[PDB]
């Protein structure tokens, strides 16, 4: 019996990936359900059960992964945002969570979760070179703004969000001012990336990445940098609230930017954004998804 | 197998607040993500709002979008629905759901609870 | 023993200088395995330095070296490098280099901890 069983078993997970491998070929060209990014890095083994073998999807922690669909309770099919990665099979929490139970009692060693949902396309968002509401960052930003409606005619969407998004004490600070309008735009930006064009948010009340650091947007700071303290003071002439900022913004850690635009010329400024976003759209819109 | 139990629905009063809170079994809470669903009498039910693993993203239906908010604590096993400005067409059968999955479609829940009933009298 | 990693590139240095430390690895291709530096200094205890994951693709420094410090990975040679610029005399330590364990399921913290590491080089001198 324990013979006839493994040879009826064998047919039957062979039939099972064959069907699994082509449930992930029609995946290719399906649009992205959600988008999460992990708390944990995952190496795939050999005994994961995969439902194809060697198909499993590896990944690092912040990592963000777009997702296709769900094959069962234990994995889901998607793919790693980045160029030259592919549909896989991505471990569902489920699924995760057993793994990490197995290897702590193998090593004898509450846990985060280990995904977040994000948006589907990180919203954009500049920050610098001043105190926004202001005119000499203001007139930077719309520069920078109208420059990528031209450059990325048709693959970009730009909203304003008057609503205090670095709210989602603070309790004092969500007294002054309704976190129903913020979470009613938190899914509004959401929405904006669903089909997975850019999203470049006009953010009134973010003026320094910290205020966003702690959010599920995982936005794309960007950072308009102007590196001397006389050519600011030039070009505003409230100078003491603008110049202190500019400097607390160079005083910031630079891995809290995506983005650091310090060129000397606006124009290679321009261009060296546009050519990160630009890298950014073929890691979102592989070839292999558009057929 | 994962069991739900919803509590809180009884007759309010349009205008007034009412908190829903369902409470799960097991060790695996923060594994799933939690769903809410109402239902009409002989009618399908309808996605309410979903919460994701951690609690950080949440999505809300369009009808009850900035009244109804959603919300967990992995730490009681418990999901919350807070239903301000409670309208006579929030009338219905509440129901809360877990899924392996990101979702707001029916299908995709992978555990029921049994419904609680509210009823907004006009 | 299969496995060894042969490190290299320490010395004495005036404060301010620079320094390039380098860790060999053989017995295995350590494709999938993070590699970070740590080091101990006398009567201190062993604290981490720098880490790399396996893809190159991301690096996670101690603040007290941030900046002054870079991490690099040859997989193809099965090397890691490690530029130490600005030095300071509270650098003053043996680097050791370490090869991560075979993890499954980790977080950023798995880089930060020695016990996570399975595999270590036998250490080379720093002073200031």
């Amino acid at each position: 019996s324990d013979v006839s069983l493994e040879e009826d078993r064998e047919a039957l997970r062979k039939e099972a990936e064959r069907q699994a491998l082509a449930q992930l070929e029609k995946a290719k060209t399906k649009p992205v359900a959600f988008a999460v990014r992990t708390n944990v890095g995952y190496n795939p083994s050999p005994g994961d059960e995969v439902p194809v073998q060697g198909v499993a999807i590896t990944f690092e922690p912040k990592d963000f992964l777009h997702i296709k669909e769900k094959y069962n309770n234990d994995w889901w099919i998607g793919r790693l945002v980045k160029e030259g990665c592919e549909v896989g099979f991505i471990p569902s929490p489920v699924k995760l969570d057993s793994l990490r139970l197995l290897q702590e009692q193998t090593l004898r060693q509450e846990h985060v979760p280990p995904y977040d949902v994000v948006p589907s396309m990180r919203p954009i968002i500049l920050v610098g070179p001043s105190l926004k509401g202001y005119e000499v960052t203001d007139m930077m930003q719309k520069a920078l703004f109208d420059f990528l409606k031209h450059r990325f005619d048709g693959r970009i969407s730009i909203t304003r969000v008057t609503a205090d998004i670095s709210l989602a004490h603070i309790i004092i600070e969500r007294s002054n001012t309704s976190l129903a309008e913020v979470q009613s735009e938190i899914e509004r930006i959401f929405e904006l990336a669903r089909t997975l064009q850019l999203v470049a948010l006009d953010a009134d009340t973010i003026n320094h990445p910290a205020q966003l650091s702690k959010t599920s947007l995982a936005p794309i700071i960007v950072y308009i940098k102007i590196t001397s303290p006389k050519v600011l003071q030039r070009l505003i002439k409230h100078l003491n609230v603008q110049i202190a900022a500019s400097e607390k913004l160079a005083q910031c850690p630079p891995e809290m930017f995506d983005i650091i635009l310090d060129e000397n010329q606006l124009e290679d400024a321009c261009e060296h954004l546009a050519e990160y976003l630009e890298a950014y759209w073929k890691a979102t819109h592989p070839p292999s998804s558009t057929p | 197998q994962v069991q739900l139990q919803e509590s809180g629905g009884g007759l309010v009063q349009a205008g007034g607040s009412l908190r829903l809170s369902c409470v799960a079994s097991g060790r695996t809470f923060s594994s799933y993500a939690m769903g809410w669903f109402r239902q009409a009498p002989g009618k399908e039910r309808e996605f309410v709002a979903a919460i994701d693993w951690s609690g950080g993203t949440a999505s809300h239906a369009d009808s009850v979008k900035g009244r109804f908010t959603i919300s967990r604590d992995n730490a009681k096993n418990t999901v919350y629905l807070q239903m301000n400005s409670l309208k006579p067409e929030d009338t219905a059968v509440y129901y809360c759901a877990a899924s392996s999955y990101w979702s707001r479609s029916v299908d995709e829940y992978d555990y029921w609870g049994q419904g609680t009933q509210v009823t907004v009298s006009s």
